[PDB]
C-alpha cells in the first residue's frame, strides 16, 4: 500500500490465519504436532514484507546415545520444511547460521554446545528441500 | 412434519431471535434459572489426586419469552425440540473444577413449551476438586 | 444422464429445503421407528482396577426419513446415495452409563439413504463404560458388564427403539487371548424417570466375558503356592541349624508381597473379597 | 420497548462497521492501556522432577474501546451488555 | 498477468457451481480407483 | 479408515492441501499417528518377530462405486526413521 | 550343612527367581494363548 493515502502508516498487524503462509512444519516431531502452537499475527510493513514470529513448543525425535552416560552429549536435531509447496515453488533460505539464544533461559541438566543450522538440498530430487537444526 | 418444520424455523429465525442476548422482560430484570443435579454414579475419588468424579445430569429450566407461540396456529403443537446450541442457555459451569472442563459433556436438546418454559437436562463427568481427610 | 451430474442433481433437490432440527415424519402422531444394533469390533480393555470396559463398536442405526424420498426413475435410475450424517436429522442414541468416555456418537461417517427413505448409519465408535467387577473367582473370574443406549431427549411417542437382532454381531470380532464372550444380547427396556412425565426407551446390552485363566495361573496363582508349600518346613527344621527365623520370616515377607501385588489388580471394592486373597490372608496369619 | 429489544439495537449498531483486526484508538499515536491481572484459582502442582509449576489463574484483563461506546438513554437504559470475545479486537497477551 | 491473478481466476471458475458431497465420476457406472499407498515415517513404539 | 484401531483415530485430522492437476488427477498425502492394534507373539521373547497389521478401507462406499488400488505393494521406507530398537522385515499391503 | 547357609542361600534363589518372573509378566501381554520359554523356564527352575 502507499502510506500518503493512509495516514503515513508504514506497517500495520494482520492476523496470520487470513494472509498465505509458507506452511512450514517441523517434520521430524515425535508427538504428531507439526505446526506453532500460536498463530500470533504478522507484522506487515507498506512495500509487502511479511514478519511472523510465532511461538512453539516442539518435540522432537532425538537418536539418543547412551554409551558414555552419565558424560553423554547428544546430537538432536530438528528438521523444516513447507508440508505444502515444494523447491519449485517456495525456497527456504537461512537468516543465519546458527540458531538464536538471545532469549536464552539456561537448563541446569543439560549444557548447550552449538545450534548450528543448514540448509539442504537433494541432487537427485530437485523438489525437496529443508532446513535442519543440529 | 411441516408445521413442525415451520414453528422451528420461525422461533430460530435469526432476524428475530438472537441467542446472544438475556431473555429479560419488564424492563432491567433477571431471568431465574433452577438448577436440580441428579447422580446418576460416582464414577471414582481418587485420594492421591484429590479428584472426584460423577456422572451427573444438570436439570436446567428457565422462561424465554421469545420462544412462544400460539397452538392453534402450530396444529396444537404444546412442546419441540430445539437444539440447545441455537438457543440462549445461561452458561452455567462446574467453577470448582478439576481438569479445566467447565461445561457439560453432550448439550443434548432444550424441551420447549408453548408457553417459553425451557427444560435442558444436559449428561455431563464433571472432575470436582475436593479436600480429602486422611486422619 | 450422468451421475456426478444426475447425482449432483439428486443430492441438490434433496437438501434444497431441508430442515435437521426436526424430527422426520409426515404427521405429528407417527413414530420414528429407530433399528438399533452393535457390533463388536474388539473388546479394547476391561479394566477391574477402575471398573470400566472400553470397546469398539459399529453404532448400526436405520430410521425412515420422508423428506429424503425420490423416485429413482427421474434421476438416471439412482436408488441409494450416500450423504453427509451432520446435514440430516439424528436421533440423540446416548450411552448412558458412560464413564471418562464421550456420551453420543461423534464420527458422523457419511450415511447410506435409499430412494424410499431409509437411511442406514453405522459409525464406529469407542465407548469408555462403567460395569461392576465381580473378582470373587480370579483368575477364573466371568464379568458381566453392561452398556445401556437410549434417546435422551424424545420418549417413546415419539422415538421408538427396534431390536435389529437380539444378539451383537461377533463376525469381525479381534481375539484377544484374554477374554472370551460368552453371550452378547441386547434387552428392549422401557421406563420412567422423574424428569419426565414419558416413558423413554432404551435397549441394554449385557456383555458376558470369560478370562482365560492360563496367565495368572502361571503367573500369580503356582508362585503364591510354592511359597505356602514352605509354610510348614519350620517346624522339622532343627533348632541347632540356626535357619528357622530365616525360613519364616522370608515365607511371611513373600506372601505380604503377593497380596499387595493382587491388591493393585482387583478393584478396592468392599462388598466381596476374592477367594485368592483370602487365601493368602489366611496363610499370612497362620 | 423490552430490554431484549434494546438490546438487540445496540448489538445491530455496535457491530454494524466494526473490524476486531484493528487497534481500537481513535488516533494511532495513542496508547491502548491494557490493566492487567491475575486471579489464582488454585495451585494445581508443582513438579520438581519435571521442573513445572501448574496454576489455575483467572486473567482478569480490561481495556478501553472507542467504537463501542452508546448513549444508555438512547436504548432503554441499557447500561453494558456480554458479547462474546471473540467478536470484538483482544490484547494477544 | 501475473500467475497470482491467474490461480484465482482458475479457482473462481472450478469452485463455482462444484459439490464436494457428490462422488466425482463422469457417468454412473464409473467407479472412482483410488490408488492406495503408505510411507512409514517411524515405528513410534 | 483404519479398520483395527484401538484407542486413536479411525481417520486422518490433519487434512493437508491437496495437489489438484489440470487433468483432474488428485494427489493427497495428508500425515496420520495410528495405534492399531494387533496380536503379540511372545514365545521366543526377547528374540521374537512380531507381525501387526493395519486394515485400511473405504468405510462407506462399497467395492461398486470405490475400488482401491495397491499403489506399491511393499509400505514405503525411504523417509524411515530408524527406532534402534525394533527392526522392519517385510511390510507388504494385500488387497482384500 | 555345618555352615549354616544352606536355607539362605536356596531362599534367596527362590526370592530372585520370583522376582524376576514378576519382572517379565510386567512387559508381556496377559494372554492364554502363548507362554514365553523364559517364563517356562523361569517357573521350571523356581519348582525345582
Ligand atoms: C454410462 O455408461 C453406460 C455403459 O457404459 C452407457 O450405457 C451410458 O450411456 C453412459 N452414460 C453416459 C452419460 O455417458
Ligand atoms: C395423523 O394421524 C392421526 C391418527 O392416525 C389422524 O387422525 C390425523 O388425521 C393424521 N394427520 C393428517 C394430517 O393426516
Ligand atoms: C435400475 O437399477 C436396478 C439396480 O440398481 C436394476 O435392477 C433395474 O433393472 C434398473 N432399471 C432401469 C430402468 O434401468
Ligand atoms: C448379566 O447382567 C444382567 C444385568 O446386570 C443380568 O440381567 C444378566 O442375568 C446377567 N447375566 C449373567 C450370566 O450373569
Ligand atoms: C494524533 O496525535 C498526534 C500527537 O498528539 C497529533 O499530532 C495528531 O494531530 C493527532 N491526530 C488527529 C487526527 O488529531
Ligand atoms: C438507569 O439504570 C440505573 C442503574 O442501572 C439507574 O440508577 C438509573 O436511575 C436508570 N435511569 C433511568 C432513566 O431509568
Ligand atoms: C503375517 O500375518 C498375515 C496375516 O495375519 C499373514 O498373511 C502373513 O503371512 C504373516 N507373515 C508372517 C511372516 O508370519
Ligand atoms: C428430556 C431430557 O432431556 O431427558 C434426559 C434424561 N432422560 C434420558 C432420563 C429422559
Ligand atoms: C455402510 C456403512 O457405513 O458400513 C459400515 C460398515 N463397514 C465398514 C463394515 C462397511
Amino acid at each position: 500500500w502507499k502510506p500518503e493515502e493512509f495516514d503515513n502508516m508504514k506497517k500495520v498487524r494482520l492476523p496470520s490465519k487470513h494472509i498465505w503462509l509458507p506452511d512450514v512444519v517441523l517434520y521430524n516431531n515425535a508427538d504428531g504436532m507439526y505446526e506453532v502452537s500460536f498463530y500470533s499475527n504478522a507484522v506487515v510493513s507498506y512495500d509487502g514484507s511479511i514478519f511472523w514470529l510465532p511461538p512453539a513448543i516442539y518435540k522432537s525425535a532425538c537418536k539418543i546415545e547412551v554409551k558414555h552416560f552419565p558424560f553423554d552429549q547428544q546430537n538432536c536435531t530438528m528438521k523444516f520444511r513447507s508440508w505444502t509447496y515444494d523447491r519449485t515453488e517456495i525456497d527456504l533460505v537461512l537468516k543465519s547460521e546458527v540458531a538464536s539464544l538471545d532469549d536464552f533461559t539456561p537448563s541446569g541438566e543439560w549444557d548447550i554446545v552449538a545450534l548450528p543450522g543448514r540448509r539442504n538440498e537433494n541432487p537427485d530430487d530437485s523438489t525437496y528441500v529443508d532446513i535442519t537444526y543440529d | 412434519t411441516d408445521t413442525e418444520e415451520r414453528l422451528v424455523e420461525h422461533l430460530l429465525d435469526p432476524s428475530r431471535y438472537n441467542k446472544l442476548i438475556r431473555p429479560a422482560t419488564n424492563g432491567s430484570e433477571l431471568v431465574t434459572v433452577q438448577l436440580m443435579v441428579s447422580l446418576a454414579q460416582l464414577i471414582s475419588v481418587h485420594e492421591r489426586e484429590q479428584i472426584m468424579t460423577t456422572n451427573v445430569w444438570l436439570t436446567q429450566e428457565w422462561e424465554d419469552y421469545r420462544l412462544t407461540w400460539k397452538p392453534e396456529e402450530f396444529d396444537n403443537m404444546k412442546k419441540v425440540r430445539l437444539p440447545s446450541k441455537h438457543i440462549w442457555l445461561p452458561d452455567v459451569v462446574l467453577y470448582n473444577n478439576a481438569d479445566g472442563m467447565y461445561e457439560v459433556s453432550f448439550y443434548s436438546n432444550a424441551v420447549v413449551s408453548y408457553d417459553g418454559s425451557i427444560f435442558w437436562l444436559p449428561p455431563a463427568i464433571y472432575k470436582s476438586a475436593c479436600k480429602i481427610e486422611v486422619k | 444422464e450422468t451421475r456426478a451430474h444426475a447425482e449432483e442433481r439428486l443430492l441438490k433437490k434433496l437438501f434444497s429445503g431441508y430442515n435437521k432440527w426436526s424430527r422426520p415424519v409426515a404427521n405429528i402422531s407417527d413414530v420414528v421407528l429407530v433399528r438399533f444394533g452393535l457390533s463388536i469390533a474388539q473388546l479394547i480393555d476391561v479394566d477391574e482396577k477402575n471398573q470400566m470396559m472400553t470397546t469398539n463398536v459399529w453404532v448400526k442405526q436405520e430410521w425412515h426419513d420422508y423428506k429424503l424420498r425420490w423416485d429413482p426413475a427421474d434421476y438416471e435410475n439412482v436408488t441409494s446415495i450416500r450423504i453427509p450424517s451432520e446435514l440430516i436429522w439424528r436421533p440423540d442414541i446416548v450411552l448412558y452409563n458412560n464413564a471418562d468416555g464421550d456420551f453420543a456418537v461423534t464420527h458422523l461417517t457419511k450415511a447410506h439413504l435409499f430412494h424410499d427413505g431409509r437411511v442406514q448409519w453405522t459409525p464406529p465408535a469407542i465407548y469408555k463404560s462403567s460395569c461392576s467387577i465381580d473378582v470373587t473367582f480370579f483368575p477364573f473370574d466371568q464379568q458381566n458388564c453392561t452398556m445401556k443406549f437410549g434417546s435422551w431427549t424424545y420418549d417413546k411417542a415419539k422415538i421408538d427403539l427396534v431390536n435389529m437382532h437380539s444378539r451383537v454381531d461377533q463376525l469381525d470380532f479381534w481375539e484377544s487371548g484374554e477374554w472370551v464372550i460368552v453371550d452378547a444380547v441386547g434387552t428392549y427396556n422401557t421406563r420412567k424417570y422423574e424428569c419426565c412425565a414419558e416413558i423413554y426407551p432404551d435397549i441394554t446390552y449385557a456383555f458376558v466375558i470369560r478370562r482365560l485363566p492360563l496367565f495368572y495361573t502361571i503367573n500369580l496363582i503356582i508362585p503364591c503356592l510354592l511359597i505356602s508349600c514352605l509354610t510348614v518346613l519350620v517346624f522339622y527344621l532343627p533348632s541347632e541349624c540356626g535357619e528357622k527365623i530365616t525360613l519364616c520370616i522370608s515365607v511371611l515377607l513373600s506372601l505380604t508381597v503377593f497380596l499387595l501385588l493382587i491388591t493393585e489388580i482387583i478393584p478396592s471394592t468392599s462388598l466381596v473379597i476374592p477367594l485368592i486373597g483370602e487365601y493368602l490372608l489366611f496363610t499370612m496369619i497362620f
